[PDB]
């Protein structure tokens, strides 16, 4: 309570045990009892559950102290001792050559059907091992550590099972923080993309989605560690840019044949684009959703982007692991210029 | 085509054509909303009578959706540099009359080029925004353009002061570069707003129906979201404010804030100040009165004035030198610090 | 179009087409002169003929002089990296079967992108040249493209080894 919560907030990761031996809050409930009369239990105010699922203060929630310590050692295993160290290499990464198929099997018939994005990452990384950070908070985005060919990697992947992969204020905070951390500690970043944009509503605007969302943009543009984007499916508007594209600093950009990179959702685009032209055409209804099919056929693909040079190549899902391994091995010695400053002024 | 005399006359006509942007009809339309044109705003901002424009004739290269016909010189944005109070600063002013000021690929590169120059010479950059958003007609290349500018905002972050005047109806990506700059000065009115996702989508998606002003008008951002740092009534005020803001900042992070207008003396007072603080430890008073009493001629440029009044922050001079002030406000939340205030 | 299994099929066809460059008629002409194609030279240069290519489908943006018709995948140059004798090496190989291997804007930007990657990572660059020169149809934009490559050569000078294989009518 009080000052006891801030040092942990300042550190990189907080592992918390779930249980009545309370947890944390800047100000206890006592004051709420004196002034008003709304008795709130310790758990309800700052229980591990509230912080791992609502506030985002806690990065990992465990059920026992033995688990907190074990997880600590595991987290430590993915981290270098310091600034000048490269993350630790491990399990003689032989299975570097070609990913086990079935990966293209995860993505459904139409972009209307969801799928578990972790299923895709499990198949991409070593032994399917993945240490998910902020697992129960801002679940619309997936962030965590894994190894590819023995080397540690940080992953940022949209999650089709929550808010349709759309990015939120909490998601942007979650992903941006994890990105700045990986960069500071020389951990390469892999972006897996399938996002329709951002969550709408006054609720998001009122709480500043404009500034929280910019944090992801800042994090990636800032990062100088290796960065590769693999676009699995949707990649629309700002969300598209926030996942890391070339102009923002992506070193390599790859897309599955199922990717759809659009300036805006293929409808919101036709509804601002087509009217004066079509509002007066053969049929009054056909030409109403017919051109929505037009766009998709003409743009809901990765080839338009590839022709513009915005995407380095279109690959078969099966190849994803090898493509990453090759790219990461080539970027291992990457070095990039940054302007001298005490620091930047990232939005808060 | 031979004579040079005729050649220069042709140039003059072409430039006069480029200056009109979308045409007299559209500029009158801009004016009828209470807005100034991109060029009128720049003339106000820079030591009037001078702006050095770069890539003035640069056009779009897109061919789809008729863009091969709609070749407006400048592609929707005026870029260059000039003097603001004798000091060099860079700026871009989007022209809403050119395809709703949409962000074209060439449009983006002109802005990027301005930022690259300002970064090379160490000069501030003020972006006078007035864009509906991405140029849908250019598809993915429009987003890539956004990415490039955002890149420049981050590289310049903490190196050269970045001020944005939001003087338009920003939606989608048009919203992020401003977020990445240091201060957002926005005008309140029907014609000014900003949001990531428009109301139309929040309808089909969420199901909720809201006006542009209620979703992202100047008031929502300067008083609730914290996105806007200064809210003003007019464009003339927006640019006078930017001039005042710049007066408190160095040209870059390698310079100390400029010393200015005398009027100290430095020997403080003797009375007043100690009379403000109540006897009680909880009774409120005016913390701003204490700041006015301490600083030169009581002047204080308050940042985020209408957001989290929970705490006060702003610029002022003390014996001619610039200082930033952070002071708890007893009048709001009893001075208790809060999430919004901590951010501010 | 709902079958992803069909999309992987199209990809393979499109790439099959991109590897062709100017077409079998043009490749036989290149061969009739006693020279190899861009990709054949790269397969010989790199271990196991493996090459990680960047901007494989990138095409010209030009529209004037029929260029809106002649839009080949890769715009006349293969760029990427691989290993030679186990070491990372970057390279570009111009394809004479695509507009005389002329230097288009996109073509120049693929070479520049390769140099940026090589310089950022400390890898040598091998340039298998085979082009008649500027792509006249792209005018001054082609010259601008040359300058961008020249700038990279200068920045890379003394930083990374630069070897060029002159295999054409420069």
């Amino acid at each position: 309570a009080g000052g006891a919560v801030y040092s942990p907030a300042l550190t990189d990761f907080i592992i918390m045990i779930k249980g009545d031996a309370y947890y944390m809050f800047v100000t206890g409930p006592e004051i709420t009892k004196v002034v008003l009369g709304e008795e709130v239990s310790f758990q309800d105010l700052g229980g591990a559950v509230v912080h791992a699922t609502k506030s985002g203060v806690v990065h990992f929630m465990v059920d026992s102290e033995q688990e907190a310590i074990n997880l600590t050692k595991r987290l430590l295993s993915y981290l270098p001792s310091n600034n000048m160290e490269e993350p630790p290499y491990i399990d003689t990464g032989d299975p570097a050559d070609r990913d086990a198929t079935g990966v293209e099997q995860i993505v459904p018939n139409d972009a209307a059907k969801p799928y578990n994005m972790r299923e895709i990452i499990y198949k991409i990384v070593d032994n399917g091992e993945f240490l998910e950070v902020h697992k129960h908070w801002a679940q619309n985005i997936i962030v965590g550590f894994a190894r590819i060919a023995g080397n540690v990697v940080g992953i940022v992947a949209n999650n089709p099972e929550e808010f349709g992969g759309s990015i939120d204020i909490d998601a942007a905070d979650k992903a941006a923080r994890f990105i700045r951390f990986c960069d500071a500690f020389n951990i390469p970043l892999i972006s897996l993309v399938d996002t329709p944009g951002y969550v709408p509503g006054t609720d998001q605007e009122y709480k500043g989605i404009i500034r929280h969302g910019a944090k992801m943009l800042y994090a990636f543009a800032e990062a100088t560690v290796p960065k590769i984007t693999v676009i699995v499916r949707k990649s629309y508007g700002g969300a598209h840019i926030a996942m890391s594209i070339k102009s923002l600093g992506a070193d390599l950009v790859y897309a599955w044949p199922t990717a759809e990179i659009a300036v805006t959702g293929p409808e919101g685009a036709v509804r601002i684009l087509y009217r004066k032209e079509i509002q007066q055409a053969s049929n009054p209804d056909d030409v109403l959703k017919q051109r929505i099919a037009e766009y998709r056929k003409l743009f809901a693909n990765p080839y338009w982007a590839a022709e513009k040079g915005l995407v380095d190549d279109v690959i078969e899902p099966k190849d994803t692991r090898r493509v990453i391994v090759a790219g990461l091995e080539m970027l291992k010695t990457k070095r990039e210029y940054r302007y001298p400053k005490k620091h930047g002024n990232i939005p808060l | 085509k031979p004579p040079v005399e005729k050649l220069i006359e042709e140039l003059r006509q072409l430039k006069e054509k480029a200056y009109k942007g979308g045409g007299d009809e559209r500029i009158q339309f801009q004016h009828s909303k209470g807005k100034l044109t991109a060029r009128e705003r720049l003339a106000l901002l820079f030591d009037d009578g001078k702006f050095n424009e770069i890539m003035t004739f640069a056009t779009t290269r897109a061919t789809e959706f008729g863009l091969d016909k709609q070749r407006f010189y400048g592609d929707g944005v005026v870029t260059g540099w000039g003097k603001v109070d004798g000091r060099t600063v860079f700026a871009y002013a989007q022209d809403f009359t050119v395809l709703g000021g949409s962000l074209g690929e060439t449009h983006a590169n002109k802005i990027v080029r301005a930022y690259e120059l300002a970064l090379k010479v160490g000069a501030p950059v003020v972006g006078i925004n007035d864009s509906g958003g991405a140029r849908i007609q250019e598809g993915a290349l429009s987003l890539e353009g956004y990415g490039a500018v955002f890149k420049m905002n981050v590289m310049a972050s903490g190196v050269i002061p970045q001020i944005t005047i939001m003087a338009g109806p920003a939606a989608g990506g048009a919203v992020y570069s401003p977020a990445l700059t240091d201060f957002i000065i926005m005008i309140k009115g029907d014609a000014y707003y900003m949001f990531v996702t428009g109301p139309e989508i929040t309808k089909v998606v969420l199901g909720e129906e809201v006006s542009f002003q209620d979703l992202g008008g100047a008031v929502v951002h300067a008083t609730k979201s914290g996105v806007v740092h200064f809210m003003v009534d007019s464009e003339q005020e927006a640019i006078n404010l930017t001039k005042r803001l710049l007066s408190y900042l160095p040209s870059n992070n390698m310079e100390e804030p400029p010393y200015i207008d005398t009027g100290d003396p430095a020997d403080r007072d003797a009375t007043g100040v100690e009379q403000i603080v109540p006897n009680d430890a909880a009774k409120p008073y005016n913390m701003r009165e204490i700041i006015y009493k301490i600083v030169d001629n009581g002047e204080f440029l308050e940042v985020h004035k209408h957001w989290a009044q929970n705490i006060i922050v702003g610029f002022a001079r003390i014996a001619g030198n610039v200082v930033g002030i952070v002071a708890n406000n007893p009048e709001e939340f009893g001075g208790s610090i809060d999430i919004d205030a901590a951010d501010k």
